[PDB]
């Protein structure tokens, strides 16, 4: 999920960095190939009548959910003061999908160019 | 020029070579049978008779042997669990070899009757042409296989001789070969009641003689003998394969609904002991009898057999299957190892909660556990938004009695709600399944692959009486027809 | 009858769609496709019936004995319908999650109150009336309608809960639940 | 002394289709 959620930054004019939430890339409600998920799901390999141990405690009922952080930087490079607009580049680094909790997170570095309106 | 499918009608017409041919088939047929005796013994694990009897090992001759009486083994093991002191020459290995032995000599025979194959023998005394009096053929050999069904009917199984056929309790609990006395009245057609088994095969014997004493004197008449074209061996062989497809329905149908001669103790338990709650049933009458007596429930549940216990589990049901789920049920369940005990679910009311068991059309069910007067009362939910009747929110805790936790009570909801994901299946048991590398799902039992072979071989040989029938009927027309 | 006969050229008996039922001390109309139904998710549960075609269309109605005098010492029907937040359902659901949309954090599943008020009756009876909308991260059939209709007579509170489908609100169900909303009379 | 009330009254929640169950069905 590239996202820049709730990006509290701070920082000076020409670059200033901050964190942003990482919400979950799956919904709770979301479903497995298999069915199990949080909230609506199973919470067991039900095609297995004779597996649900903790063999299988990461993918069975260890959907986590819990979000994550990610860092950004933002450097401004123009400012349009009569139109009251900013533009410049920003970079980022946050955290792959986990698939709810199945596989460690990847880290992800996003470069890119922003645009805004003041006011 | 033969095509590949006619080939083997080379020797329709040749008596000598026929016998050889049956011979050889005969001979492969003992060959298969010492073959498999020597596998299974050879990869059979006879230590655990509860938890782990044939019937879980995926054994298919050793229930017949043992059905018939062969019990001990040369290796110092006995199938009911105690120790061999004697198993003498009729052990299963004495089995195995001499069917495998007497397949050598018949291979011999075949050879010999196949390479002397004009024998005078075969020749019509009058015409001189090669002739089989089919109605005395019959009459003979039907005298000798009535002979031997009274023989193993009042000899064997009854024990005057032999040693007896397997009997059992009604729970299969204490099974052993016993000899039977035979049962005279109407409940000799009791098929649950193994005192018909040698009056039967007495009586239906004794009237074989006498019906090859006919078949043998009395000469078939015209009308009738071109009628039935007796003469023709292929019309024998219409009425033979007519015959045991018959009989292969028959003892398909009385191995899938079990009765005296299939025991639950070899081929395991029918699916129509889960369907109606036999085995539930007895143990909970047992159970409420012991708490009658006043003893606790924890006593009660210690009183239980761990076998009786066993034979209440779906995965013993053989209708809990796969066409292609192959092997020992032990391959896709693990080995039992103990009986975990029986869990009663109790809300934070006091109300006791029954978990529904899983009918056996179902492969998977869900969760409910439900009062005693049929209301729903918890569930395991698939949607936990704004569920109704959680673990969680209906507060469930489940005590163990009996078995490995005794007297143990878990209250946290991940427990309650996997003990109660394993006991919609029936009794729960502790399985090893590193040993077999089991992955999961539940095999069928060999009575139910017994089934299976013997009703598909009795619609092909459906198929075989009709189409080797109406090759006998329509013998001059099958050359060819000359129009109208 | 077995010589009654036929109907034929007959004329039906009811097709208002509504029949009757007679409680313990409440008359109510109950849909004629709606089936009586056996399970009491809570104890107190005296009536129950559901929908044939769609099991998440339903009602109930509980009766339970009360300290309070009347339905009014309850206090405002805003805090009368707060006490009774359980009738909604469990979130058993208790994971972190932020990745749904219009839901708080930690969250599944939310009620909202788009009405209440206080009727009257033939002999005077006041009844506090409650429209909600449940919605849940899975949007099951858009979210969930429930009709509340409560009183207090004789020492003993009826609540008459209806429950239906947004998808069956829409293309006709809201009828067959105001008619049981608005048939529930108690003494 | 077993009270078969109470047997068939725990088969049934667990197991509708018992033998139990059906068994003078008509007589319950
Ligand atoms: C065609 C079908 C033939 C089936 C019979 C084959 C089994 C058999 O017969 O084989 C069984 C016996 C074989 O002799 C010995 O028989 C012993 C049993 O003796 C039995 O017989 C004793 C008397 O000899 C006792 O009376 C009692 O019935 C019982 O102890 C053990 O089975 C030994 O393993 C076995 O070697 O046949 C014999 O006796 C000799 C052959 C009898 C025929
Ligand atoms: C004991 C029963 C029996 C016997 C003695 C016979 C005998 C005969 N059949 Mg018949 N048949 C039978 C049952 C039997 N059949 C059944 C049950 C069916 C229904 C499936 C048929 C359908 C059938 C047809 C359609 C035809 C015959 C034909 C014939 C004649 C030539 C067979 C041949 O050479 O094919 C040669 C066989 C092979 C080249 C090998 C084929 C390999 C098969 C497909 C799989 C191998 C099976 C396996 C190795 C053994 C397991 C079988 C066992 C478990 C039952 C022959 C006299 C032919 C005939 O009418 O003659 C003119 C012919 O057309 N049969
Ligand atoms: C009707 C006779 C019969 C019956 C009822 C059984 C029953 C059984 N056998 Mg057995 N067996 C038999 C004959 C029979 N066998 C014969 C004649 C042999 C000699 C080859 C063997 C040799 C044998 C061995 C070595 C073993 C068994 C085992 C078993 C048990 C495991 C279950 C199973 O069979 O897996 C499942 C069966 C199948 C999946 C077969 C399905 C039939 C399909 C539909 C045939 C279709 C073929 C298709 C047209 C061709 C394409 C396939 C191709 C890609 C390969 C079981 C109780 C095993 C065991 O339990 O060990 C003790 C074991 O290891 N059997
Ligand atoms: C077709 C009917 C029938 C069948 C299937 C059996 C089967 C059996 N009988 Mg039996 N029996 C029968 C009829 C039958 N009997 C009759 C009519 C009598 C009265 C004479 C007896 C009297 C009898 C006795 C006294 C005993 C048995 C025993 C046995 C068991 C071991 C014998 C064996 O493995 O032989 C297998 C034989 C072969 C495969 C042939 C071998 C061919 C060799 C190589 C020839 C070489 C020359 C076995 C399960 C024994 C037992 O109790 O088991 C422990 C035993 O003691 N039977
Ligand atoms: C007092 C003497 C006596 C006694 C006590 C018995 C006792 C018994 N006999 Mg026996 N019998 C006797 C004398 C006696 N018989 C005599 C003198 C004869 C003449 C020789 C017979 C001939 C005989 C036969 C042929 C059979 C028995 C069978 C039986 C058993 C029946 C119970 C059972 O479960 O099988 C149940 C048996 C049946 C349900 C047979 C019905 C099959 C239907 C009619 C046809 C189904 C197949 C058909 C092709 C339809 C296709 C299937 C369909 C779904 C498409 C029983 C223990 C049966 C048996 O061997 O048990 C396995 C058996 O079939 N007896
Ligand atoms: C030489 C004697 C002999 C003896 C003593 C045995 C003994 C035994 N055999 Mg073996 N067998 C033999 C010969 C023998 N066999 C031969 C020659 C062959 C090659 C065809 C075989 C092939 C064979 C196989 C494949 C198997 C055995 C098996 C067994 C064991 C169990 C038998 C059983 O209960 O099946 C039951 C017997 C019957 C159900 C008989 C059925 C009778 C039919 C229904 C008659 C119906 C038609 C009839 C003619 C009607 C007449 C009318 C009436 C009025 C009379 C047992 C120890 C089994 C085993 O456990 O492996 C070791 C096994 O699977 N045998
Ligand atoms: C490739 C050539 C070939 C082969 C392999 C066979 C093989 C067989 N034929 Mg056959 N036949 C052939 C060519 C062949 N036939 C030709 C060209 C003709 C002229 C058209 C015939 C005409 C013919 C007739 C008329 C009959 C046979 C029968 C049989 C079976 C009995 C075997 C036997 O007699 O030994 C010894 C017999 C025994 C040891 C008794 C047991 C026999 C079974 C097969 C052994 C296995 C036991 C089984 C697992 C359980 C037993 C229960 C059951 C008997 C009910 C056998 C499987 C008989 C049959 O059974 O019909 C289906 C029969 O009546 N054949
Ligand atoms: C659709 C099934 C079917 C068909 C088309 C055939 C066709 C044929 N059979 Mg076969 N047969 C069958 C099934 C069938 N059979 C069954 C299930 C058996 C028992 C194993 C036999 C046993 C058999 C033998 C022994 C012979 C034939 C023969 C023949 C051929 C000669 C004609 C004949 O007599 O037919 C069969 C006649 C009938 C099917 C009449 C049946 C009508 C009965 C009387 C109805 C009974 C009603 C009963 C009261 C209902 C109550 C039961 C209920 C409570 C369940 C012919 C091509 C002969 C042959 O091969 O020619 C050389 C021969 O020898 N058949
Ligand atoms: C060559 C062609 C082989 C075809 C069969 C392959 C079976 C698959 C396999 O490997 O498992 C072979 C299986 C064994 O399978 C093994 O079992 C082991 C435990 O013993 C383990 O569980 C292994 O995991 C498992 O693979 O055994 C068999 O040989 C099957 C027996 C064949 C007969 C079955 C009953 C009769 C069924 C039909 C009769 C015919 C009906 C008419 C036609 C339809
Ligand atoms: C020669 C001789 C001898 C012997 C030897 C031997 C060692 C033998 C054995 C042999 C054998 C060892 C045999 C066996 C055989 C086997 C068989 C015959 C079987 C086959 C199989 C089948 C036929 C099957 C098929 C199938 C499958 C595969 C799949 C599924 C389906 C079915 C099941 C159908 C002696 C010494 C005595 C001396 C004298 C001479």
């Amino acid at each position: 999920l590239f996202t820049i959620k709730e990006f509290d930054g701070k920082g000076t004019l020409d670059s200033f960095s901050g964190d942003f939430l990482v919400p979950s890339y799956r919904g709770s409600t979301f479903l497995d190939p298999k069915g199990r998920g949080g909230a609506t799901g199973y919470d067991n390999a039900i095609a297995l009548p004779a597996k649900a141990d903790a063999d299988e405690i990461q993918r069975l009922n260890n959907k986590s959910y819990t979000p994550g952080k990610g860092s950004a930087v933002f450097s401004v490079a123009k400012v349009d003061t009569e139109t009251g607009e900013i533009a410049g580049v920003f970079e980022s680094i946050q955290p792959s999908d986990t698939e709810m909790g199945a596989h460690p997170a990847k880290d992800i570095k996003i470069t890119g160019l922003w645009y805004g309106q003041l006011t | 020029g033969l095509p590949w499918y006619r080939v083997h009608t080379v020797v329709i017409n040749d008596p000598g070579r026929l016998i050889s041919v049956h011979l050889m088939h005969t001979a492969l047929v003992a060959g298969w049978a010492g073959a498999m005796t020597l596998f299974e013994i050879a990869v059979f694990d006879p230590s655990d008779p509860v938890l782990n009897p044939m019937w879980r090992q995926g054994m298919f001759v050793l229930p017949f042997l043992t059905r018939l009486g062969v019990t001990q083994s040369w290796g110092g093991w006995t199938i009911s669990g105690e120790t061999s002191s004697n198993p003498g020459i009729w052990s299963y290995e004495g089995a195995a070899a001499s069917h495998i032995v007497l397949s050598g000599l018949l291979f011999l025979a075949s050879v010999w009757h196949w390479v002397y194959w004009d024998l005078e023998l075969f020749r019509d005394p009058r015409t001189g042409k090669t002739a089989l009096d089919l109605p005395k053929i019959f009459g003979i050999h039907l005298f000798l296989a009535g002979l031997l069904c009274f023989g193993f009917g009042a000899f064997h199984v009854t024990g005057v001789f032999g040693p007896g056929i397997w009997v059992s309790d009604p729970y299969g609990l204490t099974g052993s070969v016993q000899p039977v006395a035979p049962s005279w009245g109407a409940e000799g057609f009791d098929p649950y009641n193994p005192g018909g088994v040698p009056a039967h095969h007495i009586a239906a014997g004794i009237l074989g003689v006498l019906a090859g004493l006919f078949h043998l004197c009395v000469r078939p008449s015209i009308r009738l003998y071109f009628g039935l074209s007796m003469g023709s061996i292929e019309s024998v062989l219409s009425s033979s394969i007519a015959a045991v497809f018959w009989a292969a329905f028959v003892v398909a149908g009385t191995m899938w609904y079990g009765s005296a001669a299939t025991p639950i103790e070899l081929f395991g338990p029918t699916r129509y002991q889960w369907d109606q709650g036999f085995f539930q049933q007895e143990i909970q009458k047992r159970v409420a009898q012991s708490t009658s007596e006043g003893l606790s429930v924890s006593e009660a549940w210690a009183k239980i057999p761990e076998k009786l216990a066993f034979y209440d589990y779906i995965g013993n049901n053989p209708a809990k299957g796969g066409l292609f789920r192959t092997g020992a049920m032990n391959s896709g369940d693990g080995i039992a190892v103990g009986w975990l005990g029986h869990a009663s679910f109790k809300d934070q009311e006091g109300r006791e909660l029954f978990v529904r068991r899983m009918p056996t059309f179902f492969e998977t069910f869900p969760v409910v556990l439900i009062d005693k007067d049929g209301v729903v009362r918890a569930d395991v939910p698939f949607r936990k938004a704004e569920s109704k009747y959680s673990i969680e929110q209906v507060g469930v805790s489940v005590t163990f009695y009996g078995g490995e936790l005794n007297g143990l009570t878990f209250t946290d909801p991940s427990t309650v709600k996997k003990y109660a994901r394993k006991a919609q299946l029936g009794e729960i048991f502790e399985f090893d399944r590193s040993t077999l590398q089991s992955d999961g799902v539940f095999r069928s039992s060999p009575r139910g692959w017994f089934t299976f072979g013997h009703l598909s071989f009795a619609l092909l040989f459906f198929f075989g009486h009709i189409w080797h029938g109406s090759r006998t009927i329509f013998r001059d027309v099958f050359a060819g027809i000359d129009e109208d | 009858a077995y010589g009654e006969g036929a109907n034929v050229f007959g004329r039906v008996t009811n097709k208002s769609g509504f029949v009757p039922y007679a409680g313990d001390s409440f008359a109510l109309l109950l849909p004629s496709k709606w089936n009586p139904s056996d399970q009491k998710e809570v104890e107190s549960i005296v009536l129950r019936y559901e929908d044939n075609f769609d099991a998440v269309n339903n009602l109930y109605v509980v009766e339970d004995k009360s300290d309070k005098s009347s339905i009014e010492a309850y206090g405002t029907p805003e805090e009368f319908i707060s006490q009774f937040g359980y009738l909604l359902g469990k979130q058993a659901w208790a994971g972190q999650t932020v990745s749904e949309g219009g839901f708080d954090a930690n969250r599944v599943s939310n009620a909202a109150l788009l009405g209440v008020a206080t009727e009257k009756d033939k002999k005077g009876k006041t009844y506090y009336k409650f429209e909600i909308l449940t919605r849940t991260a899975d949007g099951n059939e858009g979210g969930r309608h429930q009709l509340v209709k409560a009183t207090v007579s004789n020492g003993k509170l009826y609540l008459l809960k209806v429950q239906a489908g947004d998808k069956r609100w829409f293309k006709g169900t809201d009828k067959e639940c105001l008619g049981v909303l608005d048939s529930f009379t108690v003494v | 002394r077993v009270r078969t009330v109470l047997d068939m009254d725990r088969k049934d929640p667990a197991k509708e289709e018992t033998v139990k169950e059906l068994r003078k069905d008509i007589n319950n």
